């Protein structure tokens, strides 16, 4: 499968209202166009992603993209890929003020909410109405921030330390004694939410009033037990569900960064270069092996130069089905960055996956030599011999 | 004013350390009782990068020497340069680490870094403007890899901004002195791959050959083996305490030889090597001194470069000199040798002149290599680790203390990583 | 205050700590009566090194030894002997009568009252120490004492002090020669403690040192001791790492991380090389790489095996004297090169060197001739296997009808403790031949996925 | 009259249900494969 790409185009802030106001975005379907300001003549060259948002425009109704309709496009989709037994993801990308945060999460204080809050409401709808005699299911939640290459627990903040980081040989990076919780009801997730968004660094600059400090990582443990008598499949699916809300690129001169804060923006430009470093050669990689013929010689990409790309790395490749959200600013003077943005979420739709479902291993050989069996006995059966 | 923060640890790392304070002090012209007795005006114009000052016009070098073994530290006090040493910074315990990394790392080394970290930060917090650290340590070991490598990590947790030399010896192929060195090599490269910006590699093997086939050395002993490491030391920060016409902090040969975070593991070289009976036929020269810079039978990590290529390399000259000559030295240098540099990283070969020589030459230079041969060291110890690993051969030791399989086999990955990450640059093509 | 505490245990132990006791009082310029001059003459220095001697206020140097025994015999030899007054007058000899050959009478029924005392005293020697690294039992296999005392003394220790390293220095039977007929019985029953509360067991045979001294030193009648004056140059070469200073020094936990890939494994052997007449000390060069290779020719072994019938697991070369280490790296080089010498395939590195700049010592009256250079070579190896198998069928021929049976049972012990022992023995002589057998061919039976 | 014992070695329930159905596998197809149906 192929990486998920959406583009989301945002309105003007304070900033921009003040300073010239004009747009450089123009969308239509699917079809993204940009326009130099600088450059009137040139051709507007235009992108074409999966999914495209459009929230200019508040009352109208020209393709506009309230916060449920991104959901019921990506988020529900990749619940239905959760429920399936797949490993999803959900990660945001772009430059700072543009609207990761909003997407992801969202003002709780409204009828305008994230991805993070529709989807576990529609998760704890769905196995309140499914649940049976037979069926049942079980729900466990995780919220870790990268800081400073450190990684920080937000639902338990007495810890005030950085964790260590593992590879388990099997299951690949992984965060130790990382603070999981068990919860039972909305409710639940609602505080553990609120309390890790309370927990999280953020700090006031120019470009933007709450700018995000560190880069945060939401994690859903979804478990479905289908017990019964005759053999059948006891706590069968295991889903991880990975909503990532990234901290944006940044420049000093806009930024107006001094002591601490320009050292967190030299932190998040590393792990930002790092990772487009990343989704590039994944992408190469796989368009080649793909198009160029099927050598599979040997292929480098370095996951390892960043703490952000080493957790993140069965997301961005392998084991899990995955989907970028980009944000985009309209103003003219912001142009460069954002082509830049809409430059790497081109290249992220040629990066590919490899997801299957989980199971035991001693389990998934018994299944398939039960089949074997049972398809051989048929063909036997048919012809007369069995 | 940039001043330096030294750590000595374990006996490879001591001894090292001991050689090295008497080769400074002898440039500085500094007295083992610790008065200056120099000629030159020079000498006391930066002393204060290695040695603070004492009441009676003395100087104490800013040095900590740290073990589990008292031995070794009483071989300090007994010796040529013992006194110079303050007795405050000789930080040891007992029962040493008995060539375990898990004793060293784990057990014994927990309880005394704590008093290690008290006298780094006394020693740090007393400077004008720290520029960095450097460690001497011995990969193959106990208490110097597990120690030295807490201490690492302890360090980058607590100054961040500064710089991290270390000078390591690692395992050789033929010379073996311990059974168990594979799985303490492995452990402190997966520990030295992450927490540190600059490792010097230098092998038993390189330096013994050194020292036969250039030297024409009939009974090396450690110290020679110790007189090349200091002087090779020596030659990597000379640009911070004397004055040239073209200067070479460490940040310039950290940013001009590391392309990429990971790689920062170099073959470092040192010129003239003369014999002591042949220097009266070689007349010296800066191209001299560049044919020997190259030569594969100089460099001290064991590593053969024409089985790869140069990703970076640095030189750094010392005496009087002319620009014009060295530069195209160099130049020459790069189109001869055209299959052994990277194609995408046009003039990969960084120049450093200094205006004062060592005290007997009237000319010197030192090479700080960066390639891809040195994958040909991580993959050895690789091969060794598995050949012990697969039927668990010692692994008892190592998880009484406190360890599971989980870091040994985390430990081969991230050195395998780092081995094809080398790998992927080696082969030629690739190209713009 | 690297300190060791000795123990003999039995008539061989006591005459191996007499041996050694001597060697140790010259090296360090002690005199029999435990002044030392050579301070009084200086003025003060270090040479009442800490390691087995210890200090008073006076002047005096008391060993950091215990002896045991059964008979009043073999020690009150000793308290009235030319070292009557070194040792402290505390010697821990039960006045009655001896195990007899029989590890019942020696662990159950004779000697209790006699192991309170000795650990009394062994917990005040423990308390006057300072960094403590281990424990140096001296016993004998097939005696009454050296086995059951001795099985009885390490489990208690064991449970006493846990953590504190315990090498074992041992007799074990000769495969022809022998002095009793139940030497079987014992050491297969002492062998079920050797194996667990040890860390280290080195074994001698007096075979391979009779012909030892009848080869090399050109002794045609030899008396027991020449090969405890052997013994003790063995035991000084351990222990000299942790007394003088040398290029390389090798602890005793280096010992056994290094020697011991298994808990269960821990049984190497022990070789001397420049063991040599004072006529034939001239003719000879005595260099680094003569002595390596005379480390490993079969012929100087000290237990009668055939290290060619089996692989070399690991191997720690401890030198002293004028030693440099580009020769150990040669020799040690010319050794891996050799067809006849084979290593387990899972121990690339397989050596261990320590160099030490003291060199050995002469004993006045003794069978060595002076040199400059020497090494003590100890190989963990699977021919040890061939010395114990010997050993198991003898007991066999015994046990199938029940002979010297009655004696034992009489003492304390019931039949089936006979019968767990061999099962014990079994087991380790099986881990053996799973240990030295080569790795499955491409141990991951074969690979080569896509690319 | 002590006489021998033989151990109790007896099936492990995931690798004995493995064994058996890869048997079965085997048999099956060697019996598709011998009329020419495989
Ligand atoms: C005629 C004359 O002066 O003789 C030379 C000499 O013969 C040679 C061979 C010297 C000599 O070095 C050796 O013989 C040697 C032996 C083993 C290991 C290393 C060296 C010399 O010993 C070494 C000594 O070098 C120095 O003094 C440097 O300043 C050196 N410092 C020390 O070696 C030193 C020794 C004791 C205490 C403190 C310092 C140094 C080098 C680089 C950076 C800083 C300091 C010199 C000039 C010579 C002798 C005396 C024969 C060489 O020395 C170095 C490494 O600079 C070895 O090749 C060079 C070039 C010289 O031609
Ligand atoms: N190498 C060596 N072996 C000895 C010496 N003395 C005794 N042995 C061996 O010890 C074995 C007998 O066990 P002993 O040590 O005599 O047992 P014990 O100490 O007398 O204890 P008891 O039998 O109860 O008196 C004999 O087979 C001897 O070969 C000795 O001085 N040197
Ligand atoms: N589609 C949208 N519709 C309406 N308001 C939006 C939209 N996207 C973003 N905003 C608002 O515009 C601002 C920028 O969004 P925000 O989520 O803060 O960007 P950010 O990247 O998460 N901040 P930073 O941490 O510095 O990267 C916020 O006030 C959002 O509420
Ligand atoms: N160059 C050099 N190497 C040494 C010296 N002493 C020991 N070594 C090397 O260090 C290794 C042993 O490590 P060691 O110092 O004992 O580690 P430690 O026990 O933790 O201090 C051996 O492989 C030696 O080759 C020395 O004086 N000079
Ligand atoms: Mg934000
Ligand atoms: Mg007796």
């Amino acid at each position: 499968a192929s990486v998920k790409v959406a583009v989301r185009v945002r309105p003007f802030n304070s900033r921009e209202m003040s300073r010239d106001s004009k747009c450089i975005i123009q969308m239509s379907g699917s079809t993204t166009t940009i326009v130099n300001p600088k450059q009137p003549k040139e051709t507007p060259k235009s992108f074409s992603f999966d999914y495209s948002y459009w929230s200019h425009t508040s009352p109208e109704d020209i393709n506009y993209a309230s916060q449920k309709q991104v959901y019921r496009d990506i988020g529900e989709e990749m619940l239905q890929h959760a429920f399936e037994g797949y490993n999803v993801c959900i990660f945001a990308y772009g430059q700072t003020g543009a609207g990761k945060s909003y997407t992801m999460m969202g003002k709780q204080e409204k009828d305008q909410q994230g991805i993070i809050p529709q989807l576990c409401e529609d998760l704890f709808s769905r196995i309140n109405d499914t649940t049976n005699d037979n069926m049942s299911y079980s729900v466990e939640v995780s919220y870790m921030e990268i800081y400073c290459e450190r990684v920080r627990d937000l639902l338990n903040p007495k810890n005030k330390g950085n964790l260590r980081v593992r590879e388990h040989p099997l299951l690949g990076p992984y965060v130790e004694d990382l603070s999981k919780l068990a919860v039972t009801s909305y409710n639940d997730i609602q505080d553990l939410m609120d309390s890790g968004n309370k927990a999280r660094t953020v700090a006031a600059t120019n470009m933007n009033e709450t700018s995000s400090r560190s880069h945060a990582v939401f994690n859903i443990i979804f478990t479905q037990k289908r017990h019964d008598a005759e053999t059948n499949i006891t706590t069968e699916k295991v889903s991880k569900i990975s909503l990532v809300d990234l901290a944006g690129s940044e420049r000093a001169d806009s930024t107006g960064a001094k002591g601490t804060r320009l050292k967190e923006g030299a932190n998040i430009n590393k792990s930002l270069t790092t990772l487009g470093k990343v989704i590039s050669a994944l992408a190469e990689m796989d368009s080649g092996p793909n198009k160029n013929k099927k050598k599979k010689k040997t292929d480098f990409i370095p996951y390892r130069d960043s703490v952000l790309t080493w957790l993140l790395r069965e997301n961005l490749g392998g084991n899990s089905r995955t989907a970028m959200v980009a944000a985009l600013s309209p103003a003219d003077i912001n142009y460069d960055e954002t082509l830049s943005t809409l430059r790497y979420a081109d290249r992220a739709k040629q990066i590919r996956c490899n997801a299957v479902i989980n199971e035991d291993p001693n389990n998934k050989l018994i299944r398939e030599l039960k089949d074997e069996v049972t398809r051989l006995r048929d063909l036997l059966y048919a012809q007369g011999l069995g | 004013m940039r001043e330096i923060v030294h750590i000595q640890a374990g006996q490879c790392g001591n001894q090292i350390g001991a050689k090295f304070w008497e080769v400074i002090s002898d440039e500085h012209g500094i007295d083992p009782t610790g008065s200056y007795h120099g000629d030159s005006d020079l000498q006391l114009e930066r002393i204060n990068v290695y040695y603070n000052e004492a009441t009676g016009n003395k100087y104490v070098p800013r040095a900590i020497l740290v073990d589990l073994e008292p031995g070794t530290m009483d071989s300090v006090r007994s010796g040529p340069f013992g006194q110079i040493f303050r007795p405050d910074n000789f930080v040891f315990g007992q029962s040493g680490a008995g060539n375990n990394w898990a004793k060293g790392h784990y057990t014994e080394g927990a309880e005394l870094v704590d008093s290690v970290l008290d006298v780094v930060r006394k020693e740090s917090e007393s400077c004008d403007c720290l520029q960095g650290f450097q460690l001497t340590h011995s990969l193959g070991g106990g208490t110097g890899s597990g120690m030295g490598t807490l201490l690492i990590s302890k360090i980058r947790e607590e100054y961040p901004d500064r710089i991290m030399n270390t000078f390591s010896v690692m395992p050789s192929p033929k010379v073996s002195d311990t059974v168990v060195e594979p799985y303490n090599a492995t452990l402190s490269v997966h520990q030295l791959v992450e927490n540190t910006d600059e490792t010097y590699c230098i092998d038993n093997e390189a330096l013994y050959d050194i020292c036969f086939r250039t030297l024409k050395l009939t009974t090396p002993t450690y110290g020679d083996l110790n007189h090349l490491v200091s002087a090779t030391m020596s030659g990597v920060t000379t640009c911070l305490r004397f004055p040239g016409q073209l200067n070479a902090d460490l940040r310039k040969l950290a940013v001009n030889m590391v392309p990429f975070p990971r790689l920062h593991f170099f073959m470092p070289g040192f010129a003239p090597l003369t014999s002591r009976g042949s220097q009266q036929y070689r007349a010296l020269t800066v191209p001299e001194l560049t044919q020997q810079m190259f030569d594969s039978k100089n460099m001290m990590a064991a590593c053969d470069p024409r089985h790869g290529r140069y990703l970076t390399v640095a030189a750094i000259f010392r005496g009087r000199m002319s620009m014009k000559e060295v530069d195209e030295q160099m130049l020459n240098v790069q189109n001869k040798n055209s299959s052994y540099f990277v194609e995408w990283i046009p003039n990969n070969v960084k120049t450093a002149v200094c205006d004062i020589p060592p005290r007997g030459l009237k000319m010197s230079a030192t090479f700080i290599g960066n390639s891809t041969a040195i994958q040909e060291l991580f993959k050895r110890i690789s091969e060794q680790f598995t050949a012990m690993f697969r039927r668990k051969a010692f692994l008892h030791w190592y998880t009484g203390e406190g360890m599971d399989e989980m870091e040994f086999t985390e430990a081969e990955s991230n050195m395998n990583d780092l081995v094809s990450e080398y790998q992927q640059y080696q082969d030629a093509t690739a190209d713009e | 205050m690297r300190e060791c505490i000795s123990i003999h245990v039995g008539q061989a132990g006591v005459q191996i700590g007499n041996a050694c006791w001597e060697l140790y009082c010259l090296e360090h310029g002690i005199q029999p009566d435990g002044q030392m001059p050579s301070d009084k003459t200086i003025g003060g220095g270090d040479d009442s090194f800490n390691t087995f001697f210890s200090e008073t206020g006076a002047g005096k140097h008391v060993p950091r030894a215990v002896f045991v025994d059964l008979e009043p015999t073999v020690i009150d030899e000793v308290r009235t002997g030319t070292y009557r007054q070194l040792f402290h007058p505390e010697q821990l000899i039960t006045g009655k009568e001896d195990a007899a050959n029989n590890y019942a009478r020696g662990h159950y029924t004779i000697g209790k009252e006699i192991i309170d005392l000795v650990l009394d005293r062994i917990r005040k020697l423990a308390d006057q120490c300072t960094g403590l690294q281990g424990f140096l039992v001296f016993h004998s296999f097939g005696g009454g004492t050296g086995s059951g005392f001795t099985s009885l003394l390490m489990e208690r220790l064991s449970v006493d002090y846990g953590k504190k390293s315990k090498l074992e220095f041992s007799i074990y039977p000769a495969p022809q020669v022998s002095t009793a007929v139940v030497e079987p019985y014992n050491s297969i029953l002492t062998t079920h403690t050797t194996l667990e509360h040890s860390d280290c067991a080195f074994m001698v045979d007096n075979e391979a040192i009779y012909d030892i001294c009848r080869r090399n030193l050109d002794i045609e009648r030899p008396t027991y001791t020449n090969l405890n004056r052997l013994i003790s140059q063995i035991v000084s070469s351990i222990t000299a790492s942790l007394r003088f200073d040398g290029a390389l020094n090798v602890d005793l936990t280096e010992f056994q991380t290094n020697l011991v890939p298994y808990p269960r494994i821990h049984f190497p052997l022990a070789t001397y090389a420049p063991v040599i007449s004072a006529e034939k000390a001239y003719h000879e060069q005595l260099s680094v790489a003569e002595i390596t290779n005379a480390c490993f020719e079969p012929a100087n072994q000290m237990v009668k095996c055939d290290p060619r019938h089996g692989k070399y697991m690991a191997c720690c070369l401890l030198y002293r004297g004028d030693v440099v280490p580009k020769d150990v790296n040669a020799a040690i080089a010319t050794i891996k090169t050799k067809r006849s010498i084979q290593f387990v395939d899972w121990c690339p590195t397989g050596f261990k060197v320590g160099i030490n700049y003291q060199p050995p010592t002469v004993v006045p009256g003794g069978d060595l001739a002076k040199v400059q250079r020497a090494v003590c070579m100890l190989s963990n190896t699977t021919a040890i296997a061939e010395a114990w198998a010997r050993l198991d069928h003898k007991f066999d021929l015994m046990y199938a009808k029940r002979a010297f049976v009655h004696w034992y049972v009489g003492e304390g012990m019931e039949e089936g403790e006979f019968s767990e022992a061999r099962e014990d023995m079994a087991a380790l002589e099986k881990d053996y031949e799973e240990v030295g057998v080569d790795s499955v061919e491409g141990e991951g039976e074969e690979e080569g996925e896509e690319y």
